[PDB]
């Protein structure tokens, strides 16, 4: 009993998200609901809805009017249609087999399919220096940073001083990726010596080299 | 409720017993199921009909569903148990299938470590675009669960904030950043700014005031 | 239930 999701990885806001799931090694003839769960990056699971072969269909109420979950037993397929997509619909989408009635258990799950909801064409990032503000100018260590904002698609590489780096993972902020990187150096070597973050975005063929300057 | 309540973090040494809670008595009304998820795989069913184990799930996994709190119980904790656990159950009141908030179960491989927090003000380059992003970096925390809240002039912020998922450092602690995006005007019109990081029920608060 | 989803009987 293997479920497999298939469809586009990129969908444009305002258009329709259409995913398909193939069922192998089990008849859809039988007393089970077939359904869809989604999971936004490091958010929780969200039940979208489910369908049985009798045509009965349950939906998340708040999405019910945008949601169409259909199954054809003869093709061993179950479809999902989600109209008027927004940047909020970026998620891993999973196909599930569900025991109904009072039980409501989900087994098995498909591996899942990543869906990104953005209008973005290929876009190089803006790179902003992170210098410490008005604060503690008596520390032994000082931490500097690069904010890498508004790129598409993934990914970027951040190099400091041409090679204590911390490289934070990317977020989807309305249609574009933002990430940051920090470096901690000895306070006596900055701002005296140059500290530069180098940001490569291969999709746009762009490299940005930001010196970190102190604040007046 | 539209999401069941679970604790975000539960943690114990290998061999210890742990309990994961799921929260009227509307839970007692339906069969609770529990799902284990490790990063980069689909959730796996681990408990169905409140109590029962599918095939391959050993006896040291069990579940109860009394009125107010359904539990997932794991005796003889093993490193391979380390995962996100979600309870799930029908809400006939909402007439939807509801999942819980999810619990990260950490099998402790080092001392608990408090997050190190750094708050950066926005760059003048970004301000030239009529935008202001405050960046809150959070390093060296374990277990890898934090909640981030922001305040402006002593008032909780409700919108304009995003926080990354934790990612493992080479020392096996975790790192994350939180972003607060305001208009340039909003940045110039407020005095103080606070980033609040909660880890295992303790809070670490870095703040800055534009003026001095 | 055979093909309905809900609470416990
Ligand atoms: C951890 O859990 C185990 C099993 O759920 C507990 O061991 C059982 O405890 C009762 C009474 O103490 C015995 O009668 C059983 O025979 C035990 N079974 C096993 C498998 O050991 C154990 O006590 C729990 N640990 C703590 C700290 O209470």
């Amino acid at each position: 009993v293997q479920l497999e999701e298939s469809g586009p990885g990129l969908v444009r806001p305002s258009e329709t998200l259409s995913l398909s799931c193939t069922v192998s090694g089990f008849p859809m003839n039988e007393s089970y609901f077939w359904g869809w769960i989604r999971q936004s990056p490091g958010k929780g699971l969200e039940w979208l809805g489910s369908v049985i072969h009798t045509g009965t269909t349950y939906y998340r109420p708040s999405l019910e009017s945008r949601l169409t979950i259909a199954m054809d037993p003869s093709k061993n397929q179950v479809s999902l249609s989600l109209t008027s997509v927004t940047v909020a619909d970026s998620a891993m989408y999973y196909c599930v087999r569900i025991r109904g009635g009072s039980s409501n258990w989900l087994d098995p799950w498909g591996p899942g399919i990543v869906v990104t909801a953005s209008s973005a064409k290929t876009t190089p990032p803006s790179v902003y220096p992170l210098a410490p503000g008005c604060g503690d100018t008596t520390g032994s260590s000082v931490t500097l940073g690069c904010l890498v904002k508004g790129y598409f698609p993934e990914s970027v590489t951040v190099t400091w001083n041409s090679g204590s780096v911390h490289t934070f993972p990317a977020l989807l902020q309305s249609g574009l990726y933002t990430m940051s990187s920090s470096v901690t150096v000895p306070s006596s070597t900055w701002p005296s010596q140059t500290v530069t973050c180098s940001v490569a975005h291969p999709a746009s063929s762009t490299t940005v080299d930001k010196k970190i300057e102190p604040r007046p | 409720q539209s999401v069941w309540t679970q604790p975000p973090s539960v943690s114990a040494a290998p061999g210890q017993n742990v309990t994961i809670s799921c929260s009227d008595s509307i839970l007692r009304s339906a069969f609770v199921s529990w799902y284990q998820q490790v990063p980069g795989s689909a959730p796996k069913l681990v408990i169905f009909d409140d109590r029962q184990r599918p095939s391959g799930i050993p006896a040291r996994f069990s579940g109860s569903n009394s009125g107010t709190t359904a539990t997932l119980d794991i005796a003889g904790l093993q490193r391979g148990d380390e995962a996100d656990y979600y309870c799930a159950a029908w809400n006939g009141r909402l007439s939807a299938f509801v999942f819980g908030s999810g619990t990260k179960l950490t099998v402790l491989g080092q001392p608990k470590s408090s997050p190190s927090v750094t708050l950066f003000p926005p760059s003048s380059e970004e301000l030239e675009t009529n935008k202001a992003t405050l960046v809150c970096t959070i390093t060296d925390f374990y277990p890898g669960v934090v909640t981030v809240d922001w305040k402006v002039d002593g008032t909780p912020v409700t919108q304009g904030m995003e926080t990354t998922q934790p990612s493992k450092q080479s020392n096996n602690k975790y790192m994350a950043s939180s972003y607060l995006t305001l208009t340039a005007r909003a940045w110039e019109r407020h005095s103080s700014y606070s980033c609040q990081v909660t880890h295992e029920g303790h809070t670490v608060e870095k703040s800055l005031s534009r003026a001095d | 239930e055979p093909g309905e989803r809900g609470l416990k009987g």
